[PDB]
């Protein structure tokens, strides 16, 4: 609920998201 | 010598990163003499620079968020990056981590904490050498981070 919180999650799926590209 | 390759690299990516900003005091110069090590950071740029690149707006405005000053800067890289690796790690995820660390030396230099910036190149190679290091080794290094981005 923390921005803290909130932005380390939001980076976790930025990086996820980021890497579905590399294995295509 | 690990914590100071990281150190190199993260160092590196952030000059870089500040050089384009218009924010950098003086010339970008890679100082990176292992030829490796050069090739991991050329790469790290370029992915690093796509990440951001494609979430343009959350990179730009995250540090603004976070209500940082001198005294939580440190706690918040900390809470925030734990928090990204709380639930795995991941090569996009490390390069989400680095590029935020970059949004923070941006931030420093532009918001009143530009002697900050020097703060983070110590703040990332620690958090690599001390949490991500099993990890990267067990993941076949910098060697496994190029197999993963070609």
């Amino acid at each position: 609920s923390s921005p803290t919180s909130e932005i380390g999650r939001h980076l976790a799926q930025l990086g996820d998201s980021y890497s579905v590209r590399f294995q295509n | 010598s690990q914590f100071l390759v990281y150190k190199n690299i993260i160092k590196d990516y952030i000059q870089s990163r500040l050089f384009n900003e218009g924010l950098l005091d003086g010339p970008y110069r890679c100082d990176i003499k292992d030829v490796k090590t050069k090739k991991v950071s050329e790469r790290l740029k370029e992915v690093g620079n796509e990440l951001e690149g494609k979430f343009k707006d959350s990179f730009s405005n995250m540090c603004e968020r976070l209500t940082i000053t001198d005294t939580t800067a440190y706690p918040t890289f900390v809470g925030v990056v734990n928090e990204l690796f709380s639930t795995g790690i991941n090569w996009g995820r490390i390069v989400a981590f680095i590029v935020f660390s970059s949004r923070l030396a941006i931030h420093f230099k532009r918001n009143g904490m530009p002697e900050y910036v020097k703060s983070v190149y110590g703040w990332v190679a620690r958090y690599m050498h001390t949490k991500l290091s099993t990890w990267i080794e067990a993941n076949r290094s910098w060697d496994g981070f190029l197999d993963h981005f070609d």
